[PDB]
């Protein structure tokens, strides 16, 4: 069950005393005319709860006035419950009898207790409070005896906008339109760029440990998807980057360093290790950024295989990536540790150059007479994009006006010519009788067709709703614009 | 990170169980889930592990062929099933502080519940 | 299978082979409280996750410390680390002392 | 509330909870006396051109 | 950046006209001296 708060939930905002004067006021208050639950049960809290009837737990306890948590003691019964800064504010007034009939609600207790509360119980009607602004009229006495709710509707938008509880006839903007975008598009040319991993964890021969082989890769895309759910790697790990976040940066350059050890042996490819391999046949730098790949590569080595030659002794030790013999010998049948493993070392270079690999761009589809927000290579902006009858030279992507704005874009997939028109915006303006005679008004939407607002004239000036078209011409009152006036009969024409 | 298993359940004897595992802390440096049990009374067992980017899994050679673990990306889920004992099985995500990724000198820090299986 | 004594009152020792300890590969420690699933304690040769303990290796035989008789941690430690032999990656879990 | 100038006796009633007043410019107009509650207006201090 | 503009017309002539782009090449080198061959 709910109730219609027609005039009620209104409070003084502070201990201001103001008099004579119309103010404006930004805080938590029951909209006018809200859906207020009513009681005939445990009630959520939000931002300040309205309530009223005809003790309470919020644990804050207030029990009849014995107030606990830090301790304090001290018809339609309507209350305010609110709390800001660790201040549980009350208010409340008393009144003989939701009913109609406008009450601003005084200030009962502050309770400094810095507690935040969710949820109340009651021990029959609530509402709740939402940032809204509020003009307030008071009289003589510092009593508030007025009040309009700036959000409700457009006339009362004028009249916050005018500060007046009265509207003489005219025409006012009181707000702005503005259509936002609904979805959000990023285009890149389709690549068939990509890098030629295949010769690095495809191919059939390799070097061996002692004297490894390095790939130099540039001009291409990484596709990092097709080595990280590879069918058979044992292992990968990178260091310095997350295997996730390779595809949001660009290296100058990247090698692949490609050689075979035995299973056990590929712990020792990595930053800060030491032994046979890391200190004899393949440093790698305590400073190595890159990514590290392995796997069991057994099928294609292993014989019924003194091939592959790493060292047992050297005099001096390796530094970073230099490039006595034995042989392994790898047999078909060993334990996991003694098999040969193939292994690819992606190391990434960066320099002060122009940057050259790259992850892979993912596009979306095209969005087409609706607001985007967009990108299309590299170059943001939003609107809303068209087919455009313009033509570009082979080499242009997009164009520019005269006063060097985005005009136009080439699609980069397709190559057609879309062009950007801005999302409509504007002034809103209430075209009103005097308040004196009628409480109607007409609403006018500057330079917005009518299509795209959401009784209704489209004007040249903009979309005129609430009024409606004659064929009969008057002598003007309210002026609109290209030839057009508004008046009130009994309803508001134009 | 949190992973959150399945609770316990009975099957009769011979018959097959399906063991979910979630991880919905993040999922975003989890690049492998492993499974582990736990016989009453005993240490613990790997029973095997999966790659959730490449979906292949390894498996204890003494259950293979009776057991598989299934990657589901759109859910971030591993599920572990059996085939044809009483142990809780429990779900781990592997790490290394070292490096991100997966290998074989990493360690299982983040375990879920435990779910327990009897016949 | 890594050998470790049934229980100690101090060191939890663990010993293995060339294979899996004296292989170089990291063996890794952890705490299980019964109720619940094992903690990890120490990461690698000797780091730790925030929340008293420490180790190394030796050969084929690896060993964590833990020092000062706080509270009752009577809970089942464990070793675990790579095993590179039969024919496939497995990992392995030691026999479990009761402290 | 800080604020300088001159206090005379108001002739306003504020309202029991109130205690300090404002005019059409959001500028204090005047103040209660918190210890005996009667209400005191607050005017400038000269000043002007000479 | 080595840019690279390029046109190639009938018949240095009179007569106005602007070089299109033939290639951005992303090399990261400053070149002092050049010869032709
Ligand atoms: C209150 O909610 C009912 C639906 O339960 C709805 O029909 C009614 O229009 C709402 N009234 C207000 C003022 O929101
Ligand atoms: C609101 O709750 C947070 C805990 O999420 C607490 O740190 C904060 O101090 C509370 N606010 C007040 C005014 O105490
Ligand atoms: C203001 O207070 C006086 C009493 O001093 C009262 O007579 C008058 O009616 C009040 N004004 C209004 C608008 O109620
Ligand atoms: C290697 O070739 C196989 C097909 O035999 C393919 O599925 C796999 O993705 C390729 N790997 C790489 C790095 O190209
Ligand atoms: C986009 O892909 C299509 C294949 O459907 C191809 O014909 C077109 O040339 C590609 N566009 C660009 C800019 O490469
Ligand atoms: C304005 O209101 C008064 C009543 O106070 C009424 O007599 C007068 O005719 C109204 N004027 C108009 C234009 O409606
Ligand atoms: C409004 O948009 C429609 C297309 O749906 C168009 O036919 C009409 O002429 C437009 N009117 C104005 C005033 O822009
Ligand atoms: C105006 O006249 C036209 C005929 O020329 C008619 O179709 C239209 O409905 C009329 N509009 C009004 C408001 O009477
Ligand atoms: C100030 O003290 C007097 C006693 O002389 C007392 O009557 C009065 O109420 C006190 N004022 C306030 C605001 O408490
Ligand atoms: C220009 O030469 C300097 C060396 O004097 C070098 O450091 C700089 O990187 C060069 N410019 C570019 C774009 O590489």
């Amino acid at each position: 069950a709910y109730t219609n708060s027609f005039t009620r939930g209104v409070y003084y905002p502070d201990k201001v005393f103001r008099s004579s004067v119309l103010h404006s006021t930004q805080d938590l208050f029951l909209p006018f005319f809200s859906n207020v639950t009513w009681f005939h049960p445990v009630l959520p809290f939000n931002d300040g709860v309205y309530f009223a009837s005809t003790g309470w737990i919020f644990s804050l306890l207030i029990v009849n006035v014995v107030i606990k948590v830090f301790e304090y003691v001290s018809n339609l019964r309507e209350f305010v419950f609110k709390n800001i800064d660790g201040y549980f504010k009350i208010y409340s007034k008393h009144t003989p009898i939701l009913p109609q009939g406008f009450s601003a609600l005084e200030p009962l207790v502050d309770l400094p207790i810095g507690i935040n509360i969710t949820r109340f119980q009651t021990l029959y009607y609530v509402g709740y409070l939402q940032p809204r602004t509020f003009l307030l009229k008071y009289n003589e006495n510092g009593t508030i005896t007025d009040a309009v709710d700036c959000a409700l509707d457009p006339l009362s938008e004028t009249k916050c906008t005018l500060k007046s509880f009265t509207v003489e006839k005219g025409i006012y903007q009181t707000s702005n339109f503005r259509v936002q975008p609904t979805e959000s598009i990023v285009r890149f040319p389709n690549i068939t760029n990509l890098c030629p991993f295949g010769e690095v964890f495809n191919a059939t021969r390799f070097a061996s440990v002692y004297a490894w082989n390095r790939k130099r890769i540039s001009n291409c895309v990484a596709d990092y998807s097709v080595l990280y759910n590879s069918a058979s790697f044992s292992t990968f790990k990178c260091y310095g980057v997350s295997p996730t976040k390779l595809n949001d940066l660009c290296f100058t350059n990247v090698y692949a360093d490609s050689f075979v050890i035995r299973g056990d042996e590929v712990r020792q490819i990595a930053p800060g290790q030491t032994g046979k391999i890391a200190d004899y046949n393949y440093k790698l730098p305590d400073d190595f950024t890159g990514c590290v790949i392995a796997w069991n590569s057994n099928n294609l080595d292993s014989k019924v295989n003194y091939n592959y030659l790493y060292r047992l002794f050297r005099k001096s030790n390796l530094k970073p990536f230099e490039r006595p013999l034995q042989s392994y010998g790898f047999q078909p049948t060993n334990g996991v540790g003694y098999q040969p493993y193939r292994v690819v070392v992606l190391s990434f270079e960066l320099l002060h150059a122009p940057a050259t690999v790259c992850g892979p761009k993912k596009s979306t589809n095209l969005v087409k007479n609706k607001c985007v927000n967009f990108n299309f290579n590299g170059l943001t902006g939003t609107g809303v994009l068209t087919e455009s009858n313009k033509k570009f030279l082979p080499f242009q992507q997009f164009g520019r006006d005269i006063a060097d704005t985005t005009d136009a874009v080439r699609d980069p997939q397709t190559l057609e010519i879309l062009d950007i028109t801005p999302c409509s915006f504007g002034g809103v303006s209430v075209i009103t009788p005097g308040t004196n005679t009628s409480n109607q008004v007409a609403v006018l939407y500057q330079d917005v067709n009518c299509t795209e607002v959401p009784n209704v004239f489209q004007t040249r000036a903009g979309c005129l709703i609430g009024a409606e078209h004659v064929n009969n011409s008057y002598e003007c009152d309210i002026p609109i614009g290209a030839g057009i006036c508004a008046s009130y009969q009994q309803s508001i024409i134009a | 990170v949190q992973l959150v298993q399945s609770g316990a359940e009975v099957k009769k004897p011979g018959s097959s169980v399906k063991v979910s595992c979630k991880a919905s802390g993040g999922i975003f440096n989890t690049y492998t889930i492993s499974w582990v049990r736990q016989a009453p009374g005993q240490g613990l067992e790997w029973m095997g592990r999966i790659i959730l980017m490449s979906g292949m899994a390894n498996y204890a050679q003494k259950i293979q062929g009776r057991v598989t673990i299934t990657a589901d990306k759109s859910t971030s889920t591993a599920y572990m099933e059996l085939t044809s004992d009483t142990a809780v099985y429990y779900c781990a995500r592997g790490f290394n502080g070292n490096y991100y990724g997966w290998g074989d000198d990493d360690a299982f820090d983040i375990w879920g519940q435990g779910t327990l299986v009897t016949v | 299978v890594l050998t470790q004594p049934p229980s100690v009152s101090v060191t939890i020792s663990c010993t293995g082979s060339n294979s899996n300890i004296g292989a170089g590969y990291d063996v890794h420690w952890y705490q299980q409280l019964p109720g619940t699933a094992p903690k990890l304690l120490i990461c690698g040769n000797s780091n730790r996750p925030s929340g008293r303990f420490s180790g190394s290796k030796s050969g084929t035989s690896a060993s964590l410390a833990i020092t000062g008789l706080q509270a009752e941690d009577e809970a089942d430690y464990y070793c675990q680390s790579y095993d590179s032999s039969l024919s496939g990656p497995n990992w392995v879990f030691g026999g479990g002392t009761k402290l």
